[PDB]
């Protein structure tokens, strides 16, 4: 079927080369991956303590 | 009647999309946010240290002033 993991470079001229750049001369693209476990820092964590609490199972 | 497993297709979870999505930060319009910082930077910096001077030389006024020490 042909998927293809090769973008074939999306940088051309002026517009897509400087936001291309941006992040790699700063960061931004870290920061937003940075905020990516922000957000799960935020949401409740589906853990159970054993000694009390039990897990699910089957018939 | 006999019941077995059944089907089920409403909406199909919808397979293979790309969440991911540019936010906030454009290109240009951090730049100037940047170099903006900067400008501001530099100058309330420097008021500060021209504040300094007025306090600079009247510290050093006390040595001259006091000589019978």
């Amino acid at each position: 079927t042909y998927k293809y993991v090769n973008l074939r470079e999306p940088s051309m001229d002026m517009k897509s080369v400087t936001d291309r750049a941006a992040q790699t001369l700063l960061w931004t693209e870290l920061i937003r991956g940075l905020g990516m476990t922000l957000s799960y820092l935020f949401r409740e964590p589906a853990t159970i303590n054993y000694p009390f609490e039990k897990g699910p199972l089957s018939p | 009647x006999x019941x077995x497993x059944x089907x089920x297709x409403x909406x199909x979870x919808x397979x293979x999309x790309x969440x991911x999505x540019x936010x906030x930060x454009x290109g240009y319009s951090m730049f100037a946010v940047g170099i903006g910082a900067l400008l501001f930077g530099y100058w309330s910096m420097m008021k500060w240290n021209r504040e300094r001077r007025r306090l600079q030389i009247e510290d050093f006024e006390a040595r001259i002033a006091l000589m019978p020490l």
